[PDB]
């Protein structure tokens, strides 16, 4: 039952080194082949390279000479470093466990066979933006509910997250307590080049005066955590 | 481009073919990726199917001399929209570092849904900052093409307006948002501001006013 969680800088300056970390929980690192995959907006999933259970690594000739993949048993985590990055390197980076399969079309002796690799388990991935520009924390403003009345005991209540770079921002309500009515919208990229988004939950009208609603905003790159309370 | 679009009507069975056919013995893997989320392994070893993967997805085994590699989805749903990658390993090509081309599956015939629109005026905290932004939230609509227009009073505003391209939600309906950036004095300068969104010939218009 391996669970994979990625971690990254969020922003990398051009010509600097990109480093991401995959946190493995509930299974030993040693038991699996491990690999890294990146996806870029204008490009398809790209295979960076893989590392065996024996610590043997094979890299993509395209990314060869810029990449290192390493394993840390003590922290039970995997690593991926990318030297001398450029905007071509802006992508979402995934780590995944890998399985090796052998298909023999002939006789194993005489080497009439070939290996193939496929990835059963994937991490959520981490977003990395390569830019000259500095990271900017977002400013959080509450979106007050109308108050009564709509003839249905629902009102729209949210938080506005403004002018942050780069992506992404994670928003939760009541410390993950309330999930039912929440809708967090995709961000918008402004002329400035900063991003903004909003998270909105639908709640009863009657509760609004006495109920507690707090939006928890996480921006790891900035790295900014802001909790803002919303009131009518 | 890396993308091959393919459109299929709802409830129909999709047929997807890997970009390059094998020369010999083969081991084909199918990956389903929705941009923004993690890829998933639909099929491995030609026909083998991981647990938690529905029966609807199937692959062609390469029995006998040969078989063409195709992915079949029976009774396609809206949630099956996504990019499909065929990972092909054969005995005459060697290590395949490329996942190859992506087949973008678009599902059609989904019923029309009117958008729900919510408009938020500038908050008191923002005004204190000498910034004003109006937030218009559009959700639960199909198809994904919407026209958003902002008015100050009865007159249109095109300045300081930022709108996202609509994208699919978890429920398979589209969501989008528009932002009108105003100085606080400008916000106070008008009796009202309106968010006019037009979807499939009809219009849903919301209005806020300085209080």
């Amino acid at each position: 039952q391996v669970q994979l969680q990625e971690s990254g800088p969020g922003l990398v300056k051009p010509s600097e080194t990109l480093s991401v970390t995959c946190i493995v929980s509930g299974g030993s690192i040693s038991n699996y082949y491990w690999t890294w995959i990146r996806q870029s907006p204008g490009k398809g999933l790209e295979w960076i390279g893989y590392i065996s259970d024996r610590e043997t690594t094979t890299y993509n000739p395209s990314l060869k000479s810029r990449v290192v993949i390493s394993r840390d048993t003590s922290k039970n985590q995997l690593s991926l470093k990318l030297n001398s990055v450029t905007a071509a390197d802006t992508a979402i980076y995934y780590c995944a466990t890998a399985r090796r399969g052998q298909r023999i079309y002939g006789v194993v002796s005489f080497g009439e066979f070939f290996y193939y690799y496929y990835m059963d388990v994937w991490g959520k991935g981490t977003a990395v933006t390569v830019s000259s520009a500095s990271t900017k924390g977002p400013s959080v403003f509450p979106l007050a509910p109308s108050s009564k009345s709509t003839s249905g005991g629902t009102a729209a209540l949210g938080c506005l997250v403004k002018d942050y770079f780069p992506e992404p921002v994670t928003v939760s309500w009541n410390s993950g307590a309330l999930t039912s009515g929440v809708h967090t919208f995709p961000a918008v990229l402004q002329s400035s080049g900063l991003y903004s988004l909003s998270s909105v939950v639908t709640v009863p009208s009657s509760s609004l005066g006495t109920q507690t609603y707090i939006c928890n905003v996480n921006h790891k790159p900035s790295n900014t955590k802001v909790d803002k309370k919303v009131e009518p | 481009s890396y993308v091959r679009p393919l459109s299929v009507a709802l409830g129909e069975t999709a047929s997807i073919s890997c970009g390059r056919q094998a020369l010999g013995s083969r081991a084909v893997q199918w990956y389903q990726h929705r941009p923004g989320q993690a890829p998933i392994l639909l099929i491995y070893n030609n026909q083998d199917r991981p647990s938690g993967i529905p029966e609807r997805f199937s692959g062609t085994p390469d029995i006998n001399f040969g078989t063409r590699a195709t992915l079949t989805i029976s009774g396609v749903e809206a949630g099956d929209e996504a990019d499909y990658y065929c990972h092909m390993w054969d005995s005459r090509s060697g290590f395949s570092w490329s996942f190859g081309g992506a087949t973008r599956l678009t599902v059609l015939g989904q019923p029309k849904a009117a958008p729900s629109v919510t408009l938020f005026p500038p908050s008191s905290e923002e005004l204190q900052a000498n910034k004003a932004t109006l937030v218009c939230l559009i959700s639960d609509f199909y198809p994904g093409a919407v026209t958003v227009a902002w008015k100050a009073d009865s007159s249109p505003v095109k300045a300081g307006v930022e709108t996202t391209t609509p994208s699919k939600q978890s429920n398979n309906k589209y969501a989008a948002s528009s932002y009108l950036s105003l100085t606080p004095e400008q916000w106070k300068s008008h009796k009202s501001y309106s968010c006019q969104v037009t979807h499939e010939g009809s219009t849903v218009e919301k209005t806020v006013a300085p209080t």
